[PDB]
């Protein structure tokens, strides 16, 4: 009665995000160091879980 | 098999996404800029590991 | 003693604001990546249920 | 065919506007620069499907 279980899985690379939610939330968040370039509004190549 | 299926997990573009994403889906922040986030969707959800 | 309860539903579709009701209810919200033309501006098209 | 109504439901113009109407209307973001929500108001508020 101790038995088993086998799930798949889906995770996305790479994508964009479509142009209407490109927004944040909020205007002042996610704000590097006053000299740097802003590295958010680049193509995502990685994925974190 | 039976259900054709898969199921997504708790995974972000950014870790600044991922850090919203603890406490659940009540204030993740589920996109940015270009930055982009899933939450969970599985019979794990709820659960601890 | 089951049945049917059939509900008619109304969507308007690609209206408009009216003259009132532009604002943002706060200074720094829905804002774009620096480059980008902040779509929200514009007579909406789409709708999302 | 009584009433000679309909109902809304939840919806609007931007997945910006869907997503902080979740949960409830607590803080619906109602209207915003040309865009526009409606929440619900149903028989069928305040039930789960």
């Amino acid at each position: 009665l101790v038995g088993a279980m086998d799930l798949t899985f889906v995770l996305p690379l790479g994508l964009f995000n479509p142009a209407m939610e490109r927004f944040a939330a909020h205007a002042g968040d996610l704000v590097p160091a006053p000299g740097h370039p802003e590295p958010r509004a680049f193509p995502p190549r990685q994925l974190f879980f | 098999g039976l259900f054709q299926e898969a199921y997504p997990i708790t995974c972000a573009s950014d870790p600044a996404l991922l850090r919203s994403a603890r406490d659940g889906e009540a204030h993740a922040r589920e996109t940015h800029f270009t930055q982009y986030l899933i939450y969970d969707a599985s019979p794990l959800k709820g659960l601890s590991l």
